[PDB]
Parts: structure tokens; C-alpha cells; sequence
RNA sequence: UUUGUUUGGUGGCGAUAGCGAAGAGGUCACACCCGUUCCCAUACCGAACACGGAAGUUAAGCUCUUCAGCGCCGAUGGUAGUCGGGGGUUUCCCCCUGUGAGAGUAGGACGCCGCCAAGCAAG
RNA sequence: GUCUUGGAGGUAGAGCACUGAUUGGACUAGGGGCCCCUACCGGGUUACCGAAUUCAGUCAAACUCCGAAUGCCAAUGACUU
């Protein structure tokens, strides 16, 4: 029903491949002003869905287009085709439309500019500082929730943004840092 | 309380320094070097013009040996650069050393291109 | 050298949680220290001693580095290229260690336990400390004797305001004026 | 393969590129950053310089977006001066055909112009 | 010789950006003197000397952030001689 936005022709035929929805194409890091106004339209009449891949360029063009249009909604690539290892690589050409599949199920950004509660200070009583456990940890939650990876700062303000129960997320965050431990 | 400044600066004047007395001409191109905390870079560059004929980086597809910073590394990209210039009629160069010293990681990389048939 | 070790655990979280930084790298933690003796002959008339060298070699981890004049200070004559005093620098390992020797052994070896409160700082973070005393440690106890031995140790830190140089000071436990 | 675009390098134009202030950004790249076994180094110090490593971080540097507060550039007109020609009560002044500043002002402006590499995109 | 074009140079004039000279206000710890009491504190003043600093205002042959008219040196064209 919404509209995807992907980088070019391959992660077109990708997403066309999983689920029946209208894709329009950025053609790499290069945004026009009628693209944004395409991206306007698109999500006050159908909506739009940002999937992009958890690279420097996607997640560049993820965070300008994010910037550029409040209340559009999203989605991240999971933990398994998200990473270069898996399948053919990061591309959206190089995920399974189950993959895509997944991504569509835990679209967000339902919510956008909420004051919440998530806790810098008990975020890294957490251990989301130093260590390896800050990168590993964020990239490990991030992928958890499905909302991909970031700074310590730039995670805990989208989160911190993002309407999300508190003490489930903190509970999914034991089970997680369990997981590194080994459970 | 104190400052530390960007030891890239000092890099800059000491290269302005150095390139203050000499110049590549179209018959002895300088040749560039530039050292990153990960990587190396080289470029054959021609003054009067302000055009580069030959490059080569750690950061090519090619070159699987995945130890860039090393001396190693240098080498090869030494003798990877000189080939290219050498396949594009380059005899002779001029060879600043950016601003940094004579010394291992670089120095390694002039004489590999050295003994790779460029005349310096 | 668990000191800093010990350091870094406590302060890192505890600093960081009682002044909100964004970033971690912003947390003051100290990085270099000198010692100025400054003295050579105290006059530079004597023009003969220089125990002076080599006890600041013992107390520390290395020798000094003498200094010079440069100018015609009125309060003397004969100041010209001569050398007056020397110094010493340390950031590493030795930094700490020699902090650690210091808070075990000199701070009892003061005459009274109060220090000097916070009020000899430069504002941006930093401590003077006074030295006109004579014994720092007992290595020299008979082979001094008992000349003139003071110092102007400097430590200096990565702060902006005088408060963390407080809280810096105190967190690892300095005499002041409590 | 060309084209578009971002970044890193490396150049050319008088700071109209500068300072200052406010912000946004780093998984690529650049950086801080982590150590000293050998290269090498400190009149003391792995501070810097060297060599290996990639834990963390945009905090600083770096890149982008805003401001004309300081600096910078800068008219038109009008006066001062003056070449040539004249007249006067000559330590100086006046007139005539030409030239024509400095100061001040309108205003401009928080950069333009190349090459190479890498990343993405399109062909 | 003239017309056109390009150069070098710091005079006339102007200006205070440098070096000296200089007027009147703001402001001063440092007080000088008065003193309170100052044996000593601390305080009105300091008639500050109030140092700078700042605000305005005047000068320079050996001051210059600027800067002509003329004259000088060349060029390649033209018209005269
Ligand atoms: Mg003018
Ligand atoms: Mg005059
Ligand atoms: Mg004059």
C-alpha cells in the first residue's frame, strides 16, 4: 500500500520480489527537491517505508530523507541480511524477500517527536560505553529491536524518541547481554 | 586546561617547506606519498599543469595482503605504482616525501619503486 | 600502577553521571606533570653545588634537564646563558607511581595535614603546590644536610574549571583545607 | 565506459577565501585513540618523532548550514592638490581649458576555479 | 614631436595603522596628601596622577595603513619632421 524508497533498480526488483508495493528509486546518495516532494505526497496519500541497507551510503541517505520528511515510516534490514556474510551481502539485492518479508513486519516511525523515557545515565549503568561492549551491545539491541546500529548518542536519542515500552526493551536487553555472556 | 594541535598542520608546513624548493615539471613529475593511520597513498603529479598521471593506495580491489600500515604494504604499492607510471612512458621523477621523514613505512616505498625501474 | 586503573573505574562512571557529558572523551582525567626546581645555588653565586640534580634523579623516575637564563634580572648581576635550576617532566607510568609515592609517604611527611585548599589554580584546571620544605622523602636524610631543598611541582590537567581540579584533587584524596 | 554526486588527496586565484557566533555529521574515509619487543626517537619524557594495532568516540580536528558582530573589498558625486595659460595689495591669493586624490558614503562579501582516487547511483 | 599602451617611484595632498609630540573628558587598584585615625588596621577623600585603559581633538624634513598632477623608461602602430 505505502511506497518504498530504495537506492536503485536492484533493490527495486528485490522488494518487488517479497511484497506488492510501489517503489520509487534515489538513485544513490543524490536527492532532488521534487524527489522530496514525490516522498511528500507519498506518505500523506499512501505512506512511505525507507528500507535501505546499514551502509555508509544507505544509512546516509536514510538519515538525510529522514530529516527531510517528518512521519515517514521505516524499516531496517534484520540481523542476518543486514551484514555482508549472509546471503550475497548487504544490498537489498542481496537479501531474501522473506527478509523483506520481516523488514515490512517491523516497520516503524508510527511514532515521531514524543518526549519518553529512556535514561542516558542508566544507559550506560547498561554498559553502552567503552569496552567493545558499546559497539557490540548497540549493534547487537539495535538489531534485536530491528532499528539498526548507531553512536551512543544518536541511538539513544532515536530511541529516546522512538515510543517503545521502557522495562520490556530493558528485560529484551538482559536476554541479549545473556546471549553475549551465552544465553 | 591545555591544547594540543592538529599534528596534520605541522605535516602541512613542513610540506610547504619542503615543496618550496623544488618542482615537477611534465619531464620530472614530482612524486607524492601520503600517509594515513591506516593507509598509504601515492600520486604522480605534474606541477605546470595540475594534473595527476598515476595513483596507487592500500585502498585499490586488488593487493589481497590486508596488513595496511605496513612496511610491507608500502612496497607493494611502490612497485604497483611504478609499473603504472612505467606503462605510461614515465622514465625520470622528482620524489618529495610529504612532510613526514626519511624513514621506515616511506622510505620503503621509494626504494621499492626505486629498484622497480623509476630513475631517483 | 593500579592506582590509575582503580581510577578510571571509579571516576570514568561517577564523573561522567555527575556532570552529564555527551561523550565519554570529554571526561578530565589528568595526562602530564612537572617539576621545577628553579633554584641553582638559589642565588647562583654559589656557582659550585648542584646535589640538587640528583636528588630530583632519585626522588623521580629519571634525571632533569637543566635550565638557563635568558635575560638581565635587576635582583641579580651575573645572569647571562648561566643555568639556574633544572626540571622534570612525566606523563606515563612514572606520572602515576610517583603521584602514588607521594600521597603515601609525603603527605605524612608534612608538618600539618590541611594542604592548601583550592585557591592557588589558574581557573581552566591545574595546581600549583608550594615547596619551601626540605625533606619529601627519607632517601635523603643524613646524606642532605638539611641545605635548602624546595621545588615547585606543577600538575595540570585536560579541565575548564576550577571545580573538576577540585573534584579531581579530592576524588583521589589530597589535604586540603576540609 | 560516460554522467551525476559525497569524502580523501593535491593545486591556482590579492582575506570578497579571514576572524567570531550558532547548529548538524563519522559503520566509508580522516581522525582522535591503544601499546613499546625490534626501526627510530627525547639534552627528561613513545610529549612530538618512529613501529604496530583497532577497544572506544564525534568530545576535539575535519565536512556541511546559517548569520555582516570584528576584520576585508569598494563605487558615483563633491572638494584638496596640480600640468599649461593669465592677473594681482606677493612670506600669499584669484581666474581659465584639462587631470584629479585621501577621507567619508552607496554597496559587496562569511569563497570561487581544476586534476586524481575511493563510495553510491544511472547509463 | 604627438596619439595609444605598459612599467618603475613615495613628492604635493591627505591620515593616525607604526615612532615621537599634545588638549579635554571618562577611571584607577597603587595612594601619594588630608585624615577618620594610619602604632599597623579598615574606611570619605586620595585632588588620585587617576598607571594604564577608554572616549573624543590636534601635529611631523629625518612619522606613513594611503597617494596624484608632471617628469622618466620602453613598445608597436599611426601622422608629421
Ligand atoms: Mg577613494
Ligand atoms: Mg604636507
Ligand atoms: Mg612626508
Amino acid at each position: 500500500k505505502e511506497v518504498i524508497v530504495v537506492e536503485g533498480k536492484d533493490d527495486t526488483a528485490a522488494i518487488r520480489r517479497a511484497v506488492d508495493a510501489d517503489t520509487i528509486e534515489t538513485n544513490g546518495a543524490a536527492v532532488g527537491a521534487e524527489v522530496i516532494e514525490r516522498i511528500k505526497l507519498a506518505k500523506e496519500r499512501r505512506g512511505v517505508i525507507i528500507f535501505t541497507d546499514p551502509a555508509f551510503p544507505g544509512e546516509k541517505i536514510r538519515r538525510t530523507i529522514a530529516e527531510q520528511v517528518p512521519g515517514c515510516k521505516h524499516a531496517f534490514l534484520p540481523r542476518e541480511a543486514a551484514k555482508a556474510r549472509s546471503g550475497k551481502g548487504i544490498g537489498v539485492e542481496h537479501a531474501s524477500p522473506d527478509d523483506i518479508r520481516q523488514a515490512l513486519a517491523n516497520v516503524y516511525e508510527e511514532t515521531a517527536d514524543w518526549e519518553e523515557e529512556i535514561t542516558f545515565a542508566e544507559l550506560i549503568e547498561a554498559g553502552l560505553v567503552g569496552g567493545e561492549m558499546a559497539r557490540r551491545r548497540r549493534q547487537r539491541l539495535g538489531e534485536e529491536l530491528k532499528i539498526g546500529y548507531a553512536n551512543g548518542r544518536q541511538f539513544h536519542k532515536r530511541l529516546k524518541v522512538f515510543r517503545i515500552s521502557r522495562d520490556a526493551f530493558y528485560a529484551a536487553l538482559a536476554q541479549v547481554m545473556r546471549e553475549e555472556a551465552g544465553d | 586546561m591545555i591544547t594540543k594541535t592538529s599534528k596534520n598542520a605541522a605535516r602541512l608546513k613542513r610540506h610547504a617547506r619542503v615543496r618550496a624548493k623544488l618542482s615537477g615539471t611534465a619531464e620530472r613529475p614530482r612524486l607524492n606519498v601520503f600517509r594515513s593511520n591506516k593507509h598509504i597513498y601515492a600520486q604522480i603529479i605534474d606541477d605546470v599543469n595540475g594534473v595527476t598521471l598515476a595513483s596507487a593506495s592500500t585502498l585499490d580491489k586488488d593487493l589481497n595482503v590486508e596488513s595496511t600500515g605496513d612496511t610491507s604494504a608500502a612496497t607493494k604499492v611502490g612497485e604497483l605504482v611504478a609499473k603504472r607510471a612505467a606503462e605510461k612512458g614515465i622514465s625520470d621523477v622528482v620524489f618529495d616525501r610529504g612532510g613526514y621523514l626519511y624513514h621506515g613505512r616511506v622510505k620503503a616505498l621509494a626504494d621499492a619503486a626505486r629498484e622497480a625501474g623509476l630513475k631517483f | 600502577n593500579r592506582l590509575k586503573e582503580k581510577y578510571n573505574k571509579e571516576i570514568a562512571p561517577a564523573l561522567m553521571t555527575k556532570f552529564n557529558y555527551d561523550s565519554v572523551m570529554q571526561v578530565p582525567k589528568i595526562e602530564k606533570i612537572v617539576i621545577n626546581m628553579g633554584v641553582g645555588d638559589a642565588v647562583q653565586n654559589a656557582k659550585a653545588i648542584d646535589s640538587a640534580v640528583e636528588e630530583l634523579t632519585f626522588i623521580a623516575g629519571q634525571k632533569p634537564v637543566v635550565t638557563r637564563a635568558k635575560k638581565s634580572i635587576a635582583g641579580f648581576r651575573l645572569r647571562e646563558g648561566m643555568p639556574i635550576g633544572a626540571k622534570v617532566t612525566l606523563r606515563g607510568e612514572r606520572m602515576y607511581d610517583f603521584l602514588d609515592k607521594l600521597i603515601s609517604v609525603s603527605l605524612p611527611r608534612v608538618r600539618d595535614f590541611r594542604g592548601v585548599s583550592k585557591k592557588s589554580f589558574d581557573g581552566r584546571g591545574n595546581y600549583t603546590l608550594g615547596i619551601k620544605e626540605q625533606l619529601i622523602f627519607p632517601e635523603i636524610d643524613y646524606d642532605k644536610v638539611t641545605k635548602v631543598r624546595g621545588m615547585d611541582i606543577v600538575i595540570v590537567t585536560t579541565a575548564n574549571t576550577d571545580e573538576e581540579a577540585r573534584e579531581l584533587l579530592t576524588q583521589v584524596g589530597m589535604p586540603f583545607q576540609k
